[PDB]
């Protein structure tokens, strides 16, 4: 899962 | 009304490091806040107690909450494996912001991240639902154990957690  | 306050007692390789408490904005993101709260008390059986922060990027954020696979690929909400993005009213305005981690729109599970800097580029993509109330220095201290790519040098875990108010 991100956040990028 | 009254917004819930939850706490996390952090430990590094078993050694207690301190407490971090959050204010959940149930008044604006009720479902998202309720999910986090319930996972913090463990009232549904499963929860955050014992899980670790698998991804820490100094100057960016601390990510945790995957209590099923422990590597960012798992986790589940009290509503099922994943729920929709409630809304994007709140923004990532600075250190302390509590936001939902996800793998694209409407993939909110149990993973979350705590911002240690203003991360405006995440606005509209991740749901902000709370912020650090106390223990922000404990969060900064956690950065000491992270790296550029997120891999952590020590086992950072949530020794205990629950609701205060």
């Amino acid at each position: 899962a991100g956040p990028f | 009304m009254v917004n819930p306050t939850v706490f996390f007692d952090i430990a590094v390789d078993g050694e207690p490091l301190g407490r971090v408490s959050f204010e959940l904005f149930a008044d604006k993101v009720p479902k998202t806040a309720e999910n986090f709260r319930a996972l913090s008390t463990g009232e549904k059986g499963f929860g955050y107690k014992g899980s670790c922060f698998h991804r820490i990027i100094p100057g960016f954020m601390c990510q945790g909450g995957d209590f099923t696979r422990h590597n960012g690929t798992g986790g589940k909400s009290i509503y099922g494996e994943k729920f929709e993005d409630e809304n994007f009213i709140l923004k990532h305005t600075g250190p302390g912001i509590l936001s939902m981690a996800n793998a694209g729109p409407n993939t909110n599970g149990s993973q979350f991240f705590i911002c240690t800097a203003k991360t405006e580029w995440l606005d509209g993509k991740h749901v902000v639902f709370g912020k650090v109330k106390e223990g922000m220095n404990i969060v900064e201290a956690m950065e000491r154990f992270g790296s550029r790519n997120g891999k952590t040098s020590k086992k950072i875990t949530i020794a205990d957690c629950g609701q205060l108010e």
